[PDB]
């Protein structure tokens, strides 16, 4: 049928600040819709925007696109980036006169930057029982960097916000 | 929401749609770093099942009212089903396709490669004490195949709803294998007028999702049904 | 070449949305038509009944109704074995001709010539490959379906279009004159001006008209395409490129059927 | 492919008179396949309420289509028919034509 193609594996932007996903596509449709998608982590779609090609540049809620119709391109704008706009933002098109699937592209997975700053690294133990240690890094977030058998997860963010970031980068052997 | 099948059995699933249109249903596949695609295309008013381009003649099945009890049955399943599945359906206005709740399923070739996970709860470091009067519990599950966990702290008896991060996404033990099972690292923060405290449980949980009854069994270890495994901890008084 | 067919119309955009049209037609004129809601053959004039009775009519209907659901449905489920490719048209025309029985049937797939039905069964047409053939093959399974088709072509269409013709003979003879008018088109070129005469509202089809000079024919005449309009009648253009001096005692000149020997004749002014 | 574009001529049941009721017709034939979206433009704008004929196909099998419009003609008023296809990049507009 048609293609659909976005590059960016990963993004990254700080708290109050804006990004553009950006999503090119390759149809043979005169008429057509372009619809963004999210992907939480608990693997849920939800509806955000429909574009229309014969329709202005759509820019409803905190979302704006970017018709370069000309270009085949349709470009998703953020504003007043949050914690919980963290996802995978997907595009796809359809036809718009015989709605029918949705032809997908890879996706693109957003990270948002966390809102002082005090590079440290602990050690803790186990609790039922000996012989156990792990390693922690907390605040961080400005060296955003994290990186054998070493086992380390990457940096941390859910509710906890109540709470400081205190970025928690864990790693065990 | 999780299903783990071994190859050539078959598995039913349910999608939960609100109460869509009960009109025509398509069905997604997603795979990580792939794009979703349709994989088939039921119309309930004449219960046809249109199958996708390049899609074997009874991969798949769908039938069931449309309101909320819609199953999609997949037959003679391979390594390469895996993966999470959506129904959609268009609205009235057929302005937005909306998706309903998505499952994963998870093939191997083996069921003695999916095993629960073994949870411990690590106490703060000392050091923490006195450099920022905040003290950290650390939990870790390791060795569970697959990923479908669900971690979550209860202090006191009660589900903690605050100064907790978990990594959304495991961190696999050994990469080079398939069948490779992961583990999940969370974080969870408590003032020192909390943890200092030596009547103060902290109680960290696993809901683990593997097998069940009529899954069958022959491995002298455990069998890893899909069960709760927790680890827990008090604070040290000094 | 009085010639009675029905006209089958089968749309497949996606797989979700499929259009299936049916209708009947007199030639140029369509005099049937048929609705799914009711499952009903609707007559577009009083005499589209022809000569059948109410209860040949109600057997038709039945037949037709179940043509139109088994091949719609059965197109859409050998659509993936007979390599047809969304998205896609099926056309199908079949009927009879003439005085005369002459009787024809054929399908298209994606507007090119693909089967026909020639005695009792279904020719695929050469050019059309394999595919014609897989798709000859599967027409031919029953052979109840193809003896009543030939039925259809061979006895229901030639005792039909006798009575429909007899019972439009009326409406099919029916004489309605033209009107003309004359109007300026695009510059040709410099020095150069384009005429054109404009001709609607006739019945029947054929017709005569020429830009003339007195009595001289002006071979520059280029006559258009015959139009029609929502009533039965039709519309035509006739242009005249002429240099600006010579644009003189030019005229059109509009002779049908209906005029009965009065041509109609309009004079060019070009103040 | 093989997809053929439409021929669109515009034209009226009667001659021009401003003040009078009218019709006016956008005629589309010999096209291939049959999706297409034939409106009737009124000083640019689209004509709501345009009726059109029943789909058909000529000997070729390329498809036909007749839409008309009753109109009362204006000193300053224009009038188009726009036509999109598969085969248009953009769309085709053919404008009436009153001297
Ligand atoms: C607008 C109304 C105008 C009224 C005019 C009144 C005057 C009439 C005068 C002249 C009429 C001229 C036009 C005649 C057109 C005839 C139609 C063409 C032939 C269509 C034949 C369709 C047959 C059909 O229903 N197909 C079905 C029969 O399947 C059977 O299914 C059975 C199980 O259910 C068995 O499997 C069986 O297999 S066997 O081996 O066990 O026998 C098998 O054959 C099958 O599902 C479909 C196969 C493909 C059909 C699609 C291709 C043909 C399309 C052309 C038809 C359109 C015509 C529309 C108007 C009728
Ligand atoms: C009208 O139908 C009758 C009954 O079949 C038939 O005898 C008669 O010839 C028909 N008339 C015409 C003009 O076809």
């Amino acid at each position: 049928a048609q293609k659909v193609t976005q590059a960016q594996s990963s993004v990254s932007m700080p708290v109050r600040k804006a990004v553009t996903l950006n999503c090119l596509y390759e149809t043979s449709w005169w008429s057509y819709y372009i619809f963004w998608y999210k992907q939480l982590p608990s693997k849920e779609m939800i509806f955000l925007i429909r574009q229309g090609s014969d329709e202005q540049n759509a820019k409803s809620g905190r979302y704006s696109v970017n018709f370069k119709k000309a270009a085949k391109s349709v470009a998703l704008t953020i504003s007043a980036l949050q914690l919980e706009d963290s996802a995978k933002y997907f595009c796809a098109l359809g036809e718009l006169r015989w709605p029918d699937k949705l032809i997908f592209g890879k996706g693109t997975r957003v990270t948002v930057e966390p809102n002082n700053p005090d590079p440290a690294v602990y050690q803790l133990r186990d609790s039922k029982s000996s012989d156990k240690s792990v390693c922690l890094f907390t605040d961080f977030d400005s060296q955003t960097n994290v990186s054998s058998d070493v086992y380390i997860t990457d940096k941390c963010v859910d509710m906890r916000s109540m709470d400081f970031k205190s970025n928690s980068a864990v790693a065990w052997s | 929401k999780s299903v783990i099948r071994q190859t050539g059995s078959s598995a039913e699933i349910t999608c939960d749609l609100a109460e869509g249109s009960t009109g025509y249903i398509h069905w997604y596949l997603h795979q990580e770093g792939k794009a979703p695609q349709r994989l088939l295309y039921y119309d309930s008013y004449t219960s046809s099942v249109v199958l996708e381009s390049g899609i074997s003649p009874g991969k798949y099945d769908t039938y069931g009212s449309t309101r909320k009890n819609l199953r999609m049955i997949l037959r003679n399943l391979i390594e390469n089903d895996s993966g999470v599945y959506y129904c959609a359906t268009w609205d009235g206005d057929y302005y937005k396709k909306l998706f309903g709740s998505g499952t994963t399923l998870v093939v191997t070739e083996d069921l003695k490669n999916v095993f629960p996970p073994e949870v411990a709860v690590f106490e703060p470091s000392e050091a923490e004490i006195s450099h920022t009067q905040k003290a950290t519990l650390v939990c870790l599950a390791t060795g569970f195949y697959p990923d479908h966990v669900e971690l979550s702290w209860w202090v006191n008896g009660k589900e903690v709803h605050s100064g907790v991060c978990t990594d959304p996404q495991p961190l696999k033990e050994q990469p080079a294998l398939n069948d490779s099972r992961y583990a999940l690292s969370s974080r969870l923060r408590v003032s020192a007028t909390f943890w200092q405290n030596p009547r103060n449980h902290f109680r960290c949980q696993v809901q683990f999702y593997g097998l069940s009854e009529n899954d069958e069994w022959t491995q002298d270890r455990a069998k890893p049904v899909t069960q709760i495994v927790s680890a827990e901890a008090w604070g040290r008084a000094d | 070449p009085l010639s009675f067919h029905v006209i089958w119309i089968a749309s497949f955009y996606n797989h979700s949305w499929k259009q299936n049209l049916v209708s009947g037609w007199l030639s140029d004129l369509q005099t049937h038509t048929w609705d799914s809601n009711s499952s009903t053959i609707v007559f577009l004039w009083p005499w589209s009944r022809g000569n059948f009775s109410n209860e040949e009519w109600k057997e038709l209907e039945t037949l037709f109704r179940i043509r139109t659901i088994r091949s719609f449905e059965g197109i859409r489920r050998y659509a993936h074995e007979l390599q047809f490719e969304y998205p896609f048209e099926i056309q199908v025309t079949g009927g009879c001709e003439l005085k005369v029985s002459g009787s024809f049937l054929q399908l298209a797939y994606q507007g090119s010539d693909f089967v026909s039905f020639q005695n009792n069964s279904w020719l695929p047409y050469p050019v059309a490959g394999n595919m014609a053939k897989h798709f000859c093959k599967v027409l031919n399974q029953n052979q109840h379906e193809n003896d009543i088709t030939h039925n259809l072509l061979s006895d229901t269409c030639p005792r039909f279009i006798l009575g429909l013709l007899d019972a439009g003979k009326a409406h099919l003879q029916r004489q309605v004159k033209p009107e003309a008018w004359l109007s300026h088109g695009p510059s040709p070129g410099p020095g150069h001006l384009q005429l054109v005469c404009h001709v609607s509202g006739f019945y029947p089809k054929p017709v005569w008209v020429m830009w003339m000079r007195g009595e001289q024919e002006q071979q520059g005449t280029q006559r258009g395409d015959i139009l029609p309009s929502a009533d039965g009648t039709w519309y035509l253009r006739a242009t005249l490129e002429v240099a600006a001096g010579e644009a003189a005692d030019l005229s059109c000149r509009v002779k049908h059927s209906s005029l009965e020997g009065q041509d109609i004749v309009l004079y060019w002014e070009g103040s | 492919g093989i997809q053929r574009t439409p021929k669109i001529q515009v034209y009226s049941r009667h001659p021009a008179e401003n003040g009078k009721s009218n019709f006016l017709n956008c005629y589309v034939s010999g096209f291939h396949p049959s999706d297409i979206e034939v409106d009737l433009l009124k000083n640019g704008e689209r004509i709501e309420k345009v009726e059109h004929s029943d789909l058909s196909f000529s000997k070729d099998w390329s498809f036909y289509l007749l839409y008309y419009t009753e109109f009362t003609p204006t000193e300053k008023d224009e009038y188009a028919c726009r036509v999109n296809h598969v085969t248009l990049s953009q769309p085709k507009i053919v404008k009436w034509d009153r001297d």
